[PDB]
């Protein structure tokens, strides 16, 4: 737990679910195999600047 | 937008502009998805019949990636009222789905607790629009952004002249000449966290522009999240 430390070391949403930390993302993303990173699924994910 | 910078290529991709029938941009908005737009509930008064432009960064020199969409339905908030500007928030459902390309992408909608906790405790936030660049001036041609710091809710309430409800928050500066002006209403307020932005506010109202001892009032988007949901599920 401790989304207080460094956002649970998440990429986005962080939850101090029960005793530990649980990361999650916005819609259009999916949580990586490491349960921390958020990866896009389409070419135009919310929040990303089109560069 | 008094002061601020200029939105560079694909830098403010969630911006949106509500244009009147005379084809004039009167308010702003924020792209949530391909069908829904987020605006101020008080912009549905500055016109009779309006449309929403997307992908425009310069109103005068037809770039290329522009696109006009028609409003299928308007979702103004029940509790809204001009008298106190409480519940300044509405959502527009477009007929044709917004096609994301360059200068056209949506902004993320955060979870409430995580947002109030980590997004609104962040130092600054971003506001953008085509609004006036100096209170008495003419509207703007280019699209722009202003990094406007979150303000202490107390100062906010002190500095104000109107009840700053729980559905609104202050952001900006005390002295600097940088603060969203006329025409930026409904516009987007997003916070930046790890190179990914999230909607956090809706340019609502303010006592003048960049005024001394006055701030910029925004609609607390986190306070309407759930509303925004069953508003996109249509209702
Ligand atoms: O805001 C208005 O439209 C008008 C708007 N104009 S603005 O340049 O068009 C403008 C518009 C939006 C802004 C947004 C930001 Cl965040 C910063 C500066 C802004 C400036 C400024 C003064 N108010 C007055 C006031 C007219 C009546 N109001 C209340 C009455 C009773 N209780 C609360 C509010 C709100 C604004
Ligand atoms: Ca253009």
């Amino acid at each position: 737990k401790l989304c207080s430390l460094d956002n649970g070391d998440c990429d986005q949403f962080c939850h101090e679910e029960q005793n530990s930390v649980v990361c999650s993302c916005a819609r259009g993303y999916t949580l990586a195999d490491n349960g921390k990173a958020c990866i896009p699924t389409g070419p135009y994910p919310c929040g990303k600047q089109t560069l | 937008i008094v002061g601020g910078q200029e939105c560079k290529d694909g830098e403010c991709p969630w911006q949106a502009l509500l244009i009147n029938e005379e084809n004039e941009g009167f308010c702003g908005g924020t792209i949530l998805s391909e069908f829904y737009i987020l605006t101020a509930a008080h912009c549905l008064y500055q016109a009779k019949r309006f449309k929403v432009r997307v992908g425009d960064r310069n109103t005068e020199q037809e770039e290329g990636g522009e696109a006009v969409h028609e409003v299928e339905v308007v979702i103004k908030h029940n509790r809204f009222t001009k008298e106190t500007y409480d519940f300044d928030i509405a959502v527009l459902r477009l007929k044709t789905p917004i096609t994301f390309r360059m200068n056209v992408a949506p902004a993320c909608l955060p979870e409430r607790d995580w947002a109030e906790s980590t997004l609104m405790t962040q130092k600054t936030g971003i506001v953008s629009g085509f609004g006036r660049t100096h209170e008495k001036g003419r509207q703007s041609t280019r699209l722009k952004m202003l990094e406007v710091p979150y303000v202490d809710r107390n100062s906010c309430k002190l500095s104000s002249s109107f009840i700053i409800t729980q559905n609104m928050f202050c952001a900006g500066y005390d002295t600097k000449q940088e603060d969203a002006c006329q025409g930026d209403s409904g516009g987007p307020h997003v916070t930046r966290f790890k190179d990914t932005y999230f909607v956090t506010g809706i340019v609502s109202w303010g006592e003048g522009c960049a005024r001394k001892g006055k701030y910029g009032i925004y609609t607390k988007v986190t306070a309407f999240l759930k509303w925004i949901d069953r508003s996109m599920k249509t209702r």
